[PDB]
């Protein structure tokens, strides 16, 4: 939603 | 005499033959009406900038510029090139010679007459010239930016000026895929409103203008259906839309599978190899797809040396043809070196594409990734054909980082990141240059303090300094030059930081006034950090308690605002002298 990954 | 002035990228072959000469305030232009049209366009937009104007009629007290590719049969071109050629370069390669009142640019194809004429555009200051021999090409045929981070959009504006920036800086690719662009992800089988097909056209237009290739992205992979009638309709759904963007000139498409829950390799990759068949194909005009698959770390890729089973799938149906994306051995991460790109190029059977997550901050908003091109082999050509970097949201300030960006992917063996930083810099800023460098020095690390961490360590020299000052105390040596040393540069962070406020345009200013005023406090907390040691030193205690607290003051204003910056070094220090 707001960054990749974890 | 005259020197050869900052270059980027860097040219592959150059030689001084002359002194140079002072280009005449009119010139005889030459061959123009054969070579390319956007090469062309270019120079002639400099030259009316730089108050030169073209002859009507040839004059031989002027200097001449002549300008073709090898593929125009233009003789008097070959008679000034003087046996230099660009007939045995690479593609997007170009040849370039000013010597004896004469600039002559042959670019391999069109594409390296603009790339030509953009390395011309460098080499002039207030009209003089430097009188050399260049060949030169690329080593990674496709280098640029792939607009695919989370938050905010670019805007029109910001694209438009990006564009240019490329153009100028030999980058010829510019991937749009903004996460949180509805129609590219969320929404993926709307069509854009017309006025938002307008702000396209433009997009597309000024790409050809600048020789880069806009890649149109799109992002099915939440909710797309593969089987019957439903698979049918979503498959038409793509055509529909890719189509509405080839009708406007576009011929790079993107169709990417990352960060979705659905992990059907097989189906992914039927997807894109029929898109391949009845699109790209089919059109004959249109580039290799680009993808990213749902794994693009080789963490998420490999386990134990071998592929996972989402990967192995894929690597075994995805057509060959296809371009396909990994961001190295994490998501965002410190290098890639040779042997990863040897593991994923194996896998794949073919030369990789880099989805390079910095200087990208979605992850980490209150830091401005400023750094250059870090931790990437200089070897990676190897296996690597295409190279793009994921900048930030903030459109003017990742210019520092895509500079280096043009001069790493066009010539790689030569890269030397700091010295390639400081050229950004130098080149972007003007005036500003030297203190820009002092605060850009403070904010080229990014770490999230978990799964993401890359680019060169902030500040080192002076991360070295205050290591240093720690082993002359807890060792007792006399310490008072370096601490002389120490507050000097203090001083010149606050100075320097102080005079971009004032100094910086709009455009820079507003991206950065949060992190300027973060190094301000921390350099005057590291400031009574010093006065703490000072003090302690001279057993003075009114004067320790004093400048503690100051110095408590700067950490906790840093500690709980927004911005953050120098993490590891001004910041640190402050905490490192409250012990
Ligand atoms: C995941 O990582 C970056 C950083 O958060 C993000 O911007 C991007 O859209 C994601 N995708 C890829 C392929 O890295």
């Amino acid at each position: 939603v707001a960054h990749s990954g974890a | 005499q005259v020197l050869v002035p900052n270059l980027n990228p860097t040219p592959e072959n150059l030689e001084v033959v002359g002194d140079g000469f002072k280009i005449t305030s009119s010139i005889n232009l030459v061959g123009e009406e054969e070579a390319d049209e956007n090469a062309v366009n270019a120079l002639r937009e400099f030259l009316t900038a730089n108050n030169i104007e073209i002859n009507s009629e040839n004059d031989p007290n002027s200097t001449t510029l002549i300008i073709g590719e090898v593929d125009d049969d233009i003789p008097e071109l070959d008679e000034a090139l003087n046996g230099t050629t660009a007939e045995n370069l690479k593609e997007e390669g170009y040849a370039l010679v000013s010597n004896d009142g004469k600039i002559a640019i042959e670019g391999k194809d069109g594409d390296g007459t603009f790339y030509g004429v953009q390395t011309f555009k460098q080499l002039v200051k207030e009209s003089n010239i430097p009188e050399v021999n260049i060949t030169d090409y690329p080593t990674v045929s496709a280098r640029g930016i792939v607009e695919g981070f989370y938050g905010t959009p670019w805007t029109h504006q910001d694209r438009l000026d990006q564009i240019k920036f490329y153009g100028e800086n030999k980058l010829n690719t510019y991937i749009y895929a903004p996460k949180d662009d509805p129609y590219h992800r969320e929404k993926w089988r709307e069509p854009y409103p017309e006025s938002e097909m307008q702000r396209m056209q433009e997009l597309i237009n000024a790409s050809a203008e600048n020789k880069v290739d806009f890649v149109f992205g799109i992002s099915p992979g939440i909710d797309i259906r593969f089987d019957g009638d439903a698979g049918e309709e979503d498959f038409n759904h793509l055509i529909t839309k890719a189509e509405s963007l080839y009708d406007m000139g576009v011929r790079s498409f993107a169709i990417y599978w990352d960060n979705i829950q659905d992990k059907s390799a097989a189906k992914h990759a039927q997807v894109l190899n029929r898109f391949n068949e009845e699109f790209v194909k089919a059109k004959g005009d249109v580039k290799p797809l680009i993808t990213v698959p749902t794994e693009y770390d080789t963490g998420a890729m490999v386990s134990n040396g071998q592929p996972r089973a989402y990967t192995r799938i894929f690597a075994e149906t995805v057509d060959p043809s296809i371009e396909v994306m990994w961001t190295g051995p994490g998501v965002v991460t410190n290098e890639i070196p040779l042997s990863d790109a040897q593991l994923i190029s194996g896998i794949y059977d073919r030369n990789m594409a880099v989805w390079w997550n910095y200087p990208v901050t979605d992850y980490f908003k209150g830091k401005l990734a400023l750094g250059p091109m870090h931790g990437l082999d200089k070897g990676l050509n190897q296996y690597v054909d295409f190279f793009t970097v994921n900048p930030m949201e903030h459109a003017e300030l990742s210019k520092i980082s895509i500079h280096t960006a043009a001069d790493y992917s066009w010539n790689m063996d030569n890269y030397d990141y700091d010295k390639a930083w400081n050229r950004a810099i130098d080149m972007l800023y003007g005036d500003l240059a030297e203190d820009m460098k002092v605060f850009a020095n403070h904010s080229t690390r990014m770490d999230n303090k978990t799964w993401a961490k890359s680019g060169r360590e902030d500040a080192p020299e002076l991360r070295a300094k205050m290591d240093e000052l720690w082993n002359k105390l807890s060792s007792k040596e006399d310490a008072s030059a370096l601490i002389e040393e120490l507050y000097g540069e203090f001083a010149r962070m606050e100075e320097a930081c102080n005079n971009l406020k004032a100094n910086l345009p709009e455009v820079a200013l507003e991206e950065c006034s949060r992190q300027l005023d973060e190094l301000i406090t921390l350099a005057q907390g590291d400031k009574a950090s010093l006065d703490m040691i000072v003090a302690q030193l001279n057993e003075d205690t009114e004067a320790y308690e004093s400048a503690k607290e100051i110095a408590q003051n700067k950490l906790n204003t840093a500690l709980s605002s927004f911005a953050v910056i120098s993490e590891k070094v001004a910041q640190s220090f402050i905490q490192e002298a409250l012990s």
